[PDB]
RNA sequence: CAAAUAAUAACGGAGGUGUCCCAAGGCCAGCUCAGUGCGGACAGAAACCACACAUAGAGCAAAAGGGCAAAUGCUGACUUGAUCUCGGUGUUCAGUACACACAGGGACAGCAAAAGCUCGGCCUAUCGAUCCUUUUGGUUUAAAGAGUUUUUAACAAGAGGUGUCAGAAAAGUUACCAUAGGGAUAACUGGCUUGUGGCGGCCAAGCGUUCAUAGCGACGUCGCUUUUUGAUCCUUCGAUGUCGGCUCUUCCUAUCAUUGUGAAGCAAAAUUCACCAAGCGUUGGAUUGUUCACCCAUGCAAGGGAACGUGAGCUGGGUUUA
RNA sequence: AAGUAAGCGCGGGUCAACGGCGGGAGUAACUAUGACUCUCUUAAGGUAGCCAAAUGCCUCGUCAUCUAAUUAGUGACGCGC
RNA sequence: CAUCUAGUAGCUGGUUCCUUCCGAAGUUUCCCUCAGGAUAGCUGGUGCAUAUAAAUAAUCUUAUCUGGUAAAGCGAAUGAUUAGAGGCCUUAGGGUCGAAACGAUCUUAACCUAUUCUCAAACUUUAAAUGGGUAAGAACCUUAACUUUCUUGAUAUGAAGAUCAAGGUUAUGAUAUAAAUGUCCCAGUGGGCCACUUUUGGUAAGCAGAACUGGCGCUGUGGGAUGAACCAAA
RNA sequence: GCCAACGACCAUACCACGCUGAAUACAUCGGUUCUCGUCCGAUCACCGAAAUUAAGCAGCGUCGCGGGCGGUUAGUACUUAGAUGGGGGACCGCUUGGGAACACCGCGUGUUGUUGGCCU
């Protein structure tokens, strides 16, 4: 009967990776964080100041604040069963940029590049994503060394 | 009090070791794992024969101790004194405990009736798996028939069921007998006691001419 | 033997600036009559009720937090701040020595 | 040591493996706030050598520092100083050369002239009104030992004489003693104009006159005498204040394919034929056994 | 007599009924616990917008009277 | 130790070091005391070598019973130019194989300078 | 433990806390630690000096864990940011408190040439409401007829303490006992369970003059048996009379004897092993309340148990009210 | 702030007041045993007696007696829970 | 004996008409609290804001981040552990042919190096499945040049904000039991129990304790002869 | 083809050796009056010029170690979901999807940004 307290169970959460110990690379402090930016939390065990508490590791929020060393990130925690949006002041070394939306934003960049040159053709602009449709009718040619090439089900004996 | 493994037959739990965290673990009265001519070379004993578990049992230390002596005493009686190497490949680092209830004098009431349960380590056992060997005897091919009966006599002192496999290997090395004979026929099997050394292309080159200075000279 | 200096250079909020202060202790300055909650205590137990009020046995702590008075040298202005709990405490008294011989 | 701490071996970065960077100072020199979002900070980097003084202005960007102004000591022959390129005196030129090199291209030489009245006092430029102040640098010394009177502090007073706003204290200027401070501008003024290099070569024709052919050689070759240095450096402090034009050269265009020397490394077909004859002629040499 | 404490049984049936409830999406989220010197006369970066188009596209040529600030902003 | 009587920080020894052309006073002044012919090891693999003499008044020192006689410890570290490559704080490095001088080039330096014999014991 | 987010139980397992610290806090600079190798008089397994290797194998008041190498380690330098203030957030959470951490704003200061962001201890523990008392504090507000000084009060911030730690002020005994309830809870029956005992079957080291199994039978191994005996708490506390003996009936077979047999290391006699087999039988006493075991004796021969069998069947010796 | 009454504290008496009344070694010609010695202590170390007792756990003590046979009885014995 | 007195009871018992509709809880924290509260959750009632898209909200696909469990591993570290093999050696435990011999075999055990058997609740280079989070558009995407003391820069180009400009086809799939929001903080509840799977203690248990989802409680009916829970179906 | 200062990613860059090296450089190097620091001008600080096969980033070489990427292990291990499937149990088959790891073999052995120069 514990969780309680504050870095418990984080023997593997705030560990370092293997041979990624030591000095922090310098671009970690050279990243720019503007208000309203999507941001993951993966805490740094080698920076003992401004670590998020363990519920928020692995999560994802939006930057609501910038101060001199940290960003306020607003993160969702399910406190059962309901979702509060938690405001967590977290230092910059524990904070990353989300890649999730900058491969949505390279489609807004193409839902206006492809609708641009569609002023000549007209249609279909085809600006929606399609799931993996079932395949087609297609003519598999053999030739290729005609078949059989015939498996039979056999591997036991030892 | 050395109660047997007769009623142990649901075994559940992650292996508690004899480590720096349950210190008080005893000296084992079951120590030796291997016997026969254990100083024999690779070339002496081509035949390997295993006793292989086709269940998921929990083989005891006293079962494994008993089965080695019955495999020993038949082989030193029939196939020669030192024409074998028995390797007992199940080293039992397990802790089976016992809640002992010191209930002498019938009146004390203090220690444990069902509250509370710390244990005391008495057992030591080996998990086997399917297809996983239990002991391998290495001997010549003249005593192939004498080998299997000593493993048969060891079967009836283990729980579960077990299958006696003549392995098609050449000894305890992980080679086919043909692939042992071909690879030893040029240079590449540089021998040791139990095992050979393998197929070296690296590194760097100094132990290539040392082979070539000892294939010709 | 937790060691504290007799003099501290710290903020005084009457000169609004760091001055030099002199550190002291506090103990208690015992209770008057009449305090209010003592004049009221003394009329409950005017006689024939018989112990109208709790009596605190079952105490638990060994230590106390030390109230370090810090009087200012210029304005003569005393602040206080508590330190943590510790068993022995001394004002001034022999800064520890760095790397000398271990005396038996 | 044998294959198994090599597996667990974590190198240091690349430059701390090679002595170049602190990374405990590089972390703290290149610190910008996060509510100062992408503003550069432009530190002042004077690195010494044996026969060069590299002064630079670089700002912290991710794919490398970007160098915005770079004045060296191997160009001060163009401004009237031929030898003694790594002086305490010859740094204040490359200090002053890198400040006037950058305020003309930023247009901040009409305002923020500087200190041509070179005295050695503490000089902190008050901001020219109608707007904020001037270009700020911060001095980045590396792990030069910052004891008082080093040449690395001989480019901070040079650059602050051009007019740049680099934060100060005179504690490490040559001629400010340690009991107390005791400001003294004159030993700083002596060192600025190269007086104590002149005084040593005015004190060496009294003790050991043969040692001119030792230390302070090549003054004998180029004819620089000791009384000239207070006016060699003085007339250089306006010839530098009059032509800071970056020394850009145009070969046009000889950098790539020069011309003959690509230096290929043993294509793996050759390495497997290198150890074709290395193996075949060894056993033929072992056929000279029989 | 000491019966049965601690279970998360029924606790997600019972928490999925009135459902598991995202907060709600606002166009105006609060500025509180935010950097106060970022906010305190950016209050007056709003209050300096007395006009925004009439007197303001006058400014595009009022500073192009001095040809803008095209060069010297490049430090 | 409790066997010699020393503890933490009990100030047992006194040493100094002499570098460069003033050692060649105190080297050869204490080497003819050892009558320059010196033992064989006595010669480290790191290229330094050294010896020890008792009777400290053979260094041109008068006996002077106000101080007493003493036995000393002479260690001669030895090296080529470029050995400050690992000693600078900025942009350091290591010396390599050649240069780095063996035992048998300190002995080679000793059969020539002071003309000693290596005394195979 | 815990089942790859977080959460998560048992009187689960392994430990730790109630402190220590003027440096062991703050910060700059210099420095490299465990160990290892070759050396250097006394000097050895270790004293010290010095070189070369050393991925942290050291050290950091840290219990364990994470972390850390021109440091957070070691040494020096000055130092008091272990300061004043005002909110906000994280944890625990009811999204309350304290408390602990954090990220800021406003000062004022330390170190540093400077960048640097120092709001105690590298991080995760090291602690505490109301009322009361008591300091510091405004250079104060009130005592209600009005001034003056003392006194008291009030307000801000600390301290004094609640270790059952969200915080009564608290020793037994009852077999003389009472009440409300409880099968949410013991004592006996019934149920499940069997570690303990025993009864079987495999393998055969061996014992048996010789002979592995006439008769045995080690080390192992797989089952059956709850009744003793624990474990359990399901049914019963508006009550199921709680040990034995006496009486009397029925049932089992795990067979003592007898019938019918097979086997012996079976000559006869006597015995031993096993098979079909529950029909008839399995007694009289001394001592003890016993229940088993023991004793005298008879007996061809003196087996083991079931309805905890059996108190409106008795008895009342055990146990057990005054 | 002095001086202050009883009571307490300090001092003495008292056990047919309430109550209590110890260990560990070494030694005598076969063994055995310990009159004897040393020592640790205590307010005093359980004396005269008595006893497996209506009082002894071990235990149905051991010996004798009583009986054909006695976990009972009686007589003894005694480091006596 | 009479009164105070209908003393008090977190405890037992009982609590009186029909149909219709909706439908629980045995968990959280805290309490001299453990047969009880208060608290939050779960419930109902009563509304109200929006009816002749591009409003959104919930299981999959896509994009991205997270994770150290299964497996894997010990010829990687830390802990174990089994056997030999090749040897530095000068550690010898002394040897052996010899007074010790170095004149030779080396004998063995140390130590070193290439291998080896077998493994870890409080080990791990690697590392799934099932999971956790986020995103998938007018609340948008590119502009233009204005405001700012706080804001930064020597920039009244930053960074936030306030405006005009220009943008085919609202930017996976499937759904919409109507969803949103308040109030009575509204009643009951706060003994649970069973099962697959994973689990801890225990020799075991129709035993003790947990995670997950589904069930009985609260529920008839079909099947399993029989039966709380199983199979089917409400 | 390179050289330097400042870097980013932080071993494809490291480690062990070996062998080259034009030119700018970078060094080692010389000295201690000055500023500065040591027990010591070795280190640090400062003045600044008399010889090169050590640093240095390399040019590299190595059937190199490590590290890196691919292949193969392997549709293997495990695992989602299913059954009135099996078996005395332990556990195992199949259905429905998802899908590792050691090793093993092969491959390559820093990539680049800004600013100043050199040209074998």
């Amino acid at each position: 009967t514990n969780s309680k307290g504050y870095r418990r169970g984080t023997r593997d959460m705030f560990s370092r990776p293997f041979r990624k110990h030591g000095v922090i690379p310098l671009s970690t402090y050279m990243r720019v964080f503007k208000i309203g930016d999507i941001v993951d939390i993966k805490g740094h065990g080698a920076v003992q100041k401004g670590l998020p508490y363990k519920a928020y590791h692995g999560k994802t929020g939006r930057i609501f604040n910038v101060t001199q060393h940290a960003v306020g990130v607003i993160v969702n925690k399910r406190v059962r069963g309901k979702i509060l949006a938690k405001r967590v002041n977290v230092r910059i070394e524990h904070i990353h940029h989300s890649k999730c939306r900058e491969d949505f934003l390279r489609r807004v960049k193409e839902n206006e590049r492809l609708l641009k040159e569609a002023k000549e053709k007209g249609q279909w602009v085809s600006l929606k994503r399609q799931p993996e449709q079932p395949k087609k009718a297609h003519f598999v040619k053999k030739l290729e060394e005609p078949i059989a090439l015939a498996p039979i089900p056999y591997e036991f004996i030892a | 009090g050395r109660r047997p493994a007769r009623c142990y037959r649901y075994c559940k739990n992650k292996p508690y070791p004899k480590s720096r965290f349950c210190r008080g673990v005893p000296d084992p009265k079951i120590r030796i794992f291997d016997l026969g001519r254990k100083k024999a070379t690779v070339e002496d004993f081509p035949l390997c024969v295993h006793l292989v578990s086709d269940e998921y049992e929990q083989l005891s230390s006293e079962a494994l101790e008993a089965g080695r002596i019955c495999c020993n005493k038949y082989l030193v009686k029939y196939c020669g004194k030192d024409q074998f190497h028995i390797r007992m490949r199940l080293h039992p680092f397990h802790v089976i405990r016992i809640n002992k209830m010191l209930s002498c004098a019938g009146a004390d009431r203090l220690q444990t009736g069902m509250r509370g349960a710390f244990g005391k380590p008495q057992g030591t056992v080996a998990r086997v798996r399917i297809g996983q060997p239990i002991m391998s005897v290495r001997s010549s091919d003249r005593y192939k028939a004498q080998v299997i009966e000593a493993l048969r006599r060891a079967k009836f002192k283990f729980p579960g069921r077990q299958k006696i496999y003549v392995s098609k290997k050449w000894g305890f090395t992980k080679y086919e007998r043909e692939r042992y004979e071909e690879l030893r026929d040029d240079n590449r099997l540089e021998p040791d006691g139990c095992n050979v050394k393998y197929r070296p292309e690296h590194g760097p080159i100094a132990a290539w001419e040392k082979a070539q200075r000892d294939v010709y000279a | 033997m937790v060691n504290v200096p007799k003099q501290r250079r710290t903020f005084c909020k009457k000169c609004k600036v760091h001055k030099l202060h002199k550190v002291t202790q506090y103990k208690k300055s015992k209770e008057r009559k009449g305090a209010q909650g003592r004049r009221r205590y003394d009329r409950k137990q005017q006689g024939f009720g018989g112990q109208t009020k709790p009596i605190f046995r079952k105490k638990a702590k060994t230590t106390k937090k030390i109230v370090l008075r810090m009087e200012c040298t210029e304005c003569k202005y005393r602040k206080q701040t508590p330190l943590k709990r510790c068993k022995h405490f001394e004002l001034g008294g022999d800064k520890k020595r760095k790397g000398q011989m271990i005396q038996f | 040591k044998n294959k198994q701490y090599f597996k667990r071996y974590q190198v240091k970065f690349r430059r701390r493996r090679e002595g170049k960077t602190d990374y405990y100072a590089r972390k703290r020199l290149t610190f910008q706030d996060k509510n100062k979002y992408n503003t550069p900070k432009y530190r002042l980097i004077v690195r010494l050598s044996n026969k060069d003084i590299t002064v630079q202005i670089a700002y912290a960007r991710i794919e490398g520092d970007r160098v915005v102004c770079a004045a060296y000591s191997h160009e001060l022959p163009k401004y009237g100083i031929q030898v003694g390129l790594t002086n305490y005196a010859a740094a204040y030129c490359t200090g002053l050369l890198v400040a006037r090199r950058v305020l003309n291209k930023l247009g901040l030489d009409s305002l923020y002239a500087g200190c041509t009245e070179v005295t050695g006092e503490e000089f902190n430029v008050e901001p020219v009104d109608d707007g904020p102040g001037a270009f700020r640098c911060f001095l980045d010394v590396g792990l030069a030992r910052t004891t008082t009177g080093a040449r690395v502090f001989g480019a901070m007073k040079g650059a602050v004489d051009g007019g740049l706003n680099i934060p100060h204290s005179v504690k490490r200027f040559p001629g400010y003693s340690a009991e107390t401070k005791s400001f003294n501008a004159d030993v700083h003024r002596a060192h600025i104009f190269g007086q104590h290099v002149a005084d040593y070569m005015r004190s060496l024709e009294e003790e050991d006159e043969e040692s001119f052919k030792r230390q302070f050689s090549r003054y004998i070759k180029l004819g620089i005498r000791a009384d000239d240095l207070e006016d060699i450096y003085k007339k250089a402090h306006q010839a530098i204040r009059n032509d800071p034009t970056h020394k850009v050269t145009a070969k046009k265009s000889s950098a790539v394919t020069k011309k003959r020397w690509n230096a290929k490394k043993l294509t793996n077909e050759q390495r497997k034929t290198k150890i074709a004859a290395h193996k075949a002629a060894y056993v033929a040499k072992l056929q000279s056994e029989t | 007599a000491k019966s049965k404490n601690h279970t998360n049984h029924n606790q997600n049936k019972k928490a999925h009924r009135n459902g598991i409830k995202r907060p709600l999406r606002k166009r105006h989220e609060s500025t509180l616990g935010m950097d106060v010197k970022f906010l305190i006369n950016q209050r007056y970066a709003r209050k300096g917008n007395l006009s925004r188009e009439e007197s303001v596209k006058r400014y595009n040529e009022r500073i192009a009277s001095q040809k803008g600030k095209p060069k010297p902003v490049t430090l | 130790v409790r066997s010699f009587g020393i503890r933490r920080n009990e100030k047992i020894a006194v040493h100094c070091t002499v570098r460069g052309a003033k050692a060649e006073e105190i080297l050869e002044r204490g080497l003819k005391v050892r009558e320059y012919e010196l033992r064989r090891e006595n010669f480290s693999s790191t290229g330094n070598f050294g010896f020890g003499i008792q009777e400290h008044i053979d260094l041109g020192i008068k006996y002077d019973p106000s101080i007493g006689i003493y036995g000393l410890d002479f260690y001669v570290v030895l090296g080529r130019p470029g050995y400050n490559v690992n000693h600078r704080k900025r942009k350091s490095g290591t010396v390599g194989f050649q240069h780095r001088l063996t035992k048998e080039d300190a002995m080679k330096w000793f059969q020539q300078k002071y003309d000693g014999i290596i005394l195979n014991t």
